[PDB]
């Protein structure tokens, strides 16, 4: 909730 | 302070994004490295977390306002997830001025 974790990495 | 409070992630073999750590965000010239580099240092013991030179071409991707993604090698993806969009917006906006991209772009090199 704090912190949002990425989804895909960067391309 | 919390505005530039983030968490590292990185990217294992196992394709999870594993949490290195919550620490606080910075950049500065960094003469072993010859350029502006993020730094984190440490929440638990104020080591540096990461230390990262802006190369002039890497692909930055600003995430869901406050994720900003890239890699840094390869086999090796880093993120930096925001506590809040106003520390994101602040280190994205040095990232871009390092580049020479309009921060209004969510991502610093086409393709």
């Amino acid at each position: 909730v704090v912190f949002k974790k990425p989804l895909a990495p960067a391309p | 302070d919390t505005r530039r409070r983030v968490k590292l992630y990185a990217l294992n073999a196992e394709r999870q994004w594993d949490d290195r750590g919550t620490g606080h965000v910075s950049s500065t010239y960094v003469e072993r490295l010859k350029g502006i580099s993020l730094l984190v240092r440490a929440e638990s013991d104020g080591s540096l977390l990461l230390e990262s030179k802006i190369q002039p071409d890497t692909a930055y991707q600003k995430q869901q306002d406050t994720l900003i993604v890239w890699s840094e090698g390869d086999n090796f993806d880093l993120a930096l997830s925001f506590q809040e969009k106003a520390g994101c917006d602040e280190i994205w906006e040095k990232i871009c001025q390092v580049q020479g991209k309009d921060p209004s772009v969510e991502i610093t090199q086409d393709i």
